[PDB]
């Protein structure tokens, strides 16, 4: 929880010897390997790129075993939805990092053709490309959050900071490169009043502000194909990373659980001109006391 | 008229594959299926061979065009696709029946070591199978010498009859010309290293050094794989992995090369080798020591590319031998005059001059790295591979270069930044010298920062 | 049959060029189309980091002659193969001895077009797997170098061609997988990408199909 993975990682290592079932095994191996893969980043350096890169896979290499092993984990009781989901977007997201510094590596590393944006063709559509995959992630992380609805108030807030760094890669990335003219934005934001409620956080909207405000000093001096440019993302990628993960409670441990169990009027032939009038049915079900974090009070059905 | 067609064919499509069935060779080609069927194998079997097969297509196109308008033509008396259904039912008219290998393998042994060998069985078979070594299919060459090899039949074992029996046979005196030229021929079609070594070893051995006629047509078209062709050369000689074959493919290359150098050497002025040929590559080179020869540039060019190699790794006689004679010591080269009009032309273009310099043999690039142009010199100086010492001796040379007449350099110069900046990267990497041209360069072009 | 190692491939990655200097040469050959792209064109970089590190690409390269060719390759006019090509495309829309006995233009003009057929026909299809598409090329050992090097400008320089499809078409032909392996080796940063394209055709095991 703190980020101290490390020292978790080797209790957790210790940890499976002693117990007794097998989903709990992969279960804790599972943490291990997630301990071990953040650890992982705890040997990134400033402006060392190379370092990044090698950093980044060994991380996700023991991220992957890590899922592995956890997919492994689930039961029809107990599955480990939320686990497998943030695990899987944190997957996504260091395979995204890893494939914007490769590109900015390949801003140099494959130099453009002939052609008299343009004229840099492929870093700009490979630019494009991690564009549309970092706000994909965003839009994945909303869903989660949108899915958690038993989660306490501070695993959410830690997707959604999850989320605004998916943004803040992706924004970056449009201002810097692909669209700098029609993004003349101010970061005119209240920042005074940021109550960060944990060291996590506060280190999150820290190098928020800073990604932004060098993004905003960077609005349109250069050509958008200047080393600047893989510079800034680079830093921003180091920096968003340095910053440890942080699993929360709804990760480890579920309360105000609910569900629907969704009944209705049951290869079902029906006349075209009689056409079906539905009766559908739910009660809402909770573990323990029904409204602890959340009150539920609709249910919006939509169907298609 | 497509009716007519399909009603003939069953005639002879659908007969076996023996002889008297379609009248031996006329009534066959007229049968469209036949036709077809022959016109298809004669097709399947370079740039100018490329255009007559297009002529053939066209032809084919037109004979179908004009089979269309006899359909037609038949259809108005009558009153009074086509090609794809002809086609089709040649395909599956189901001819052919049998060629079943062992009866015809065992067949074909009679034909030449058996007491019915003669030399027509030997020289029959030789113009059919032997002919197909030159065709543009790889797997008409592979079929061929897997046919020959096991029919027939240290080092390139598959390839040994070649090199061990054959020339041994007495069915070689009498049909060695026909052999020499199509394996001559093939040298140009033949793809695998092994292979060409085979054919170069075998041309080296068992040639007609003697006639003239073989032996200047031979070292021609020698002279053609061992300049035209490079990458078969480049894999055959990779200076990375050296092998003894290698040694032992070039010792032979070399021996070829003297023996020619030697017989031209020894040609005369007024005799027959002197002719007003239609080829444009004869060059009379005429030597410093007064004797006469007439030999082809590009010949002159196998020569010399041929010393760019290196020493045998086993023998170093011929090679010496050659170097002496080629490019002498403390002497002047010799003059070669265009046969065309008598006049004096060039004997080491660039292309030639970059192996020159690049090749360790210090003759050789002495010899180059006199009296270079500074066009040249750019030239030279712009291109890799060269060692370290050719590099800084060369850039020595330059360095006497601008120190003598700047003027025509930086006249030439269309731009002085990446230059500088490859002249550096030469300067550091091991090479000592050059820092004038450097430092001039520096002088109008000040470091700058990035 | 030599493939890149996966520590040139990984060193050419993150561009660390201080142990690209530890290289074997025959290694070297397989990565240097790319290599003498970087130290030869438009940097459009401009870092004194880079200057250095395109010095030290130049210093490395130097030493090798297969350079010249590449060279040779690379002072065509592109325009008139983008247009040749196009031309043709829209037009449908022993080889070799001729790669021994060409120009570098012709040799481009030829691959390209030998190169589009074979896409054009596999997006034709429906993945019906025509292993058979041509094997002129691919097949003799002489023309395994050079030919994987004039790709790897041919899908660089006219970049129009794209990586996905070039690697999807090595995949029909006899011998592309290492022509693949060694495309990746020089475009680094598109093997997430090549992967991924690479996945969405198949399945099953097609009953270990071809």
């Amino acid at each position: 929880r703190m980020g101290n993975h490390d020292m978790a990682k080797e209790l957790y290592q210790s940890l499976l010897t002693q117990v007794a079932s097998e989903h709990f095994y992969f279960w804790l191996n599972s943490l291990k390997e997630f301990s071990h893969a953040e650890q992982c980043l705890t040997g990134l350096q400033e402006e060392n790129y190379s370092s990044a890169l090698s950093c980044i896979a060994e991380s996700l290499k023991f991220y992957h075993k890590g899922i592995a092993s956890l997919t492994a984990a689930s039961t029809p009781l107990n599955p480990l939805s939320f686990q497998c989901e943030f695990v899987k977007l944190r997957i996504d997201l260091l395979q995204a990092f890893s494939q914007l510094i490769c590109t900015c590596n390949s801003l140099k590393t494959s130099p453009p053709p002939a052609i008299a944006l343009q004229r840099c063709g492929r870093i700009s559509n490979q630019m494009k490309q991690s564009m549309e995959e970092f706000r994909s992630l965003a839009s994945r992380y909303g869903d989660l959050y949108q899915a958690s609805f038993d989660a306490d108030s501070a695993t959410l807030r830690n997707v959604e900071l999850q989320q605004q760094s998916c943004l803040l890669i992706s924004h970056a990335i449009e201002a810097l490169i692909l669209d700098p003219e029609s993004a003349s934005f101010q970061e005119y934001g209240s920042t005074g009043t940021a109550h960060a409620d944990s060291e996590y956080e506060r280190r999150m909207m820290s190098v928020y502000n800073h990604v932004l405000e060098e993004v905003e000093s960077l609005n349109r001096k250069y050509t958008p194909v200047s080393y600047m440019h893989t510079a800034c993302l680079c830093n921003a990628i180091i920096a968003l990373l340095k910053v440890p993960l942080s699993f929360q409670r709804y990760f480890f441990q579920k309360l105000q659980s609910t569900s629907i169990k969704l009944a209705l009027s049951p290869p079902i032939a029906v006349q075209n001109n009689q056409q079906l009038a539905l009766k559908v049915e739910g009660v809402v079900q909770h573990g323990s006391k029904p409204g602890l974090f959340r009150k539920i009070q609709s249910v919006c059905l939509n169907v298609s | 008229i497509s009716t007519l067609y399909w009603k003939a064919w069953p005639l002879l499509l659908v007969v076996a594959a023996f002889n008297p069935e379609n009248i031996g060779l006329a009534a066959w080609e007229e049968y469209p299926t036949l036709k077809m069927l022959m016109e298809m194998v004669m097709t399947n079997n370079t740039l100018t061979d490329e255009e007559t097969r297009t002529e053939m297509l066209n032809r084919e196109l037109q004979t179908a065009q004009r089979e269309k308008q006899e359909i037609l033509a038949f259809e108005g008396h009558l009153a009074a696709h086509i090609l794809d259904q002809v086609k089709s039912l040649n395909q599956s008219l189901r001819l052919g029946h049998l060629l079943k290998q062992r009866q015809l393998l065992g067949r074909l042994q009679d034909l030449l070591l058996g007491p019915k060998a003669d030399e027509q069985t030997t020289c029959e078979v030789l113009d059919y199978f032997l002919r197909r070594l030159g065709s543009s299919q790889v797997a008409s060459r592979v079929l061929a010498m897997k046919g020959l090899s096991l029919v027939l039949s240290d080092v390139l074992q598959g390839y040994q009859w070649l090199l061990r029996d054959l020339p041994r046979l007495p069915l070689f005196d009498s049909v060695r010309s026909t052999t020499a030229l199509a394996l001559q021929q093939a040298i140009h079609m033949e793809t695998d290293p092994q292979t060409i070594s085979a054919y170069l070893i075998y041309l080296s051995q068992h040639t007609p050094v003697e006639e003239q006629a073989q032996h200047s047509d031979l070292a021609l078209d020698v002279a053609r794989l061992v300049v035209e062709r490079s990458t078969i050369m480049s894999h055959l000689f990779s200076k990375l992995s050296p092998s003894a074959a290698s040694d032992a493919v070039l010792s032979a290359l070399l021996s070829i090369f003297s023996r020619y150098v030697r017989r031209m050497r020894q040609s005369k002025e007024g005799e027959e080798v002197y002719s007003w040929s239609e080829s444009q590559d004869q060059v009379f080179l005429r030597w410093s020591s007064g004797e006469t020869a007439t030999m082809h540039i590009l010949v002159v060019h196998a020569m010399v590319i041929l010393l760019t190699l290196g020493p045998p790794r086993a023998d170093d006689s011929e090679f010496q031998a050659l170097l002496d004679i080629w490019f002498p010591e403390e002497k002047p080269l010799p003059t070669a005059f265009l046969v065309d009009t008598s006049e004096e032309a060039l004997l080491l273009p660039d292309w030639l001059k970059l192996r020159m310099i690049r090749s360790e043999v210090l003759r050789l690039v002495d010899a180059a790295l006199q009296d270079l142009e500074p066009q040249q010199l750019l030239l030279f100086v712009q291109s890799f591979g060269i060692p370290v010492s050719s590099m800084s001796k060369l850039l020595q040379f330059l360095d006497q270069a601008v120190a003598h007449d700047p003027q025509t350099l930086e006249q030439n110069i269309m731009d002085k930044n990446y230059m500088a900046h490859l002249v550096e990267v030469q300067h550091e990497r091991g090479a000592s010298g050059g820092q004038t041209f450097h430092s001039l360069l520096t002088a109008s072009l000040p470091p700058r920062r990035d | 049959l030599q493939f890149v190692s996966p520590f040139a491939f990984e060193a050419m990655q993150k561009v660390d060029v201080v142990c690209l200097a530890s290289l074997s040469d025959p290694e070297l050959r397989l990565l240097l189309p790319c290599l003498v792209r970087m130290a030869l064109c438009a940097p459009a970089d401009q870092s004194q980091s880079w200057a250095q590190d395109k010095k030290l690409i130049l210093r490395l390269l130097s030493g090798v002659e297969a350079v010249n060719s590449i060279v040779a390759l690379l002072s065509v006019d592109f325009h008139a193969l983008e247009q040749d090509a196009s031309k043709e495309q829209q037009l449908r829309h022993g080889l070799t001895l001729e790669f021994e006995h060409s120009d570098s233009p012709r040799r481009l003009r030829l691959v390209l077009s030998e190169l589009l057929a074979i896409m054009n026909k596999v997006s034709e299809s429906n993945g019906e797997f025509f292993f058979k598409s041509s094997e002129l090329f691919e097949s003799p050992v002489y023309l395994e170098e050079a030919a994987d090097v004039l790709c790897i400008l041919q899908a660089e320089l006219p970049s129009l061609l794209p990586i996905v499809d070039v690697a999807e078409a090595l995949l029909h032909v006899r011998n592309g997988a290492w022509f693949l392996c060694l495309l990746v080796a020089n475009v680094p940063d598109s093997f997430n990408e090549v992967c991924r394209g690479l996945i969405k055709n198949g399945e099953r095991q097609d009953e270990e199909s071809l």
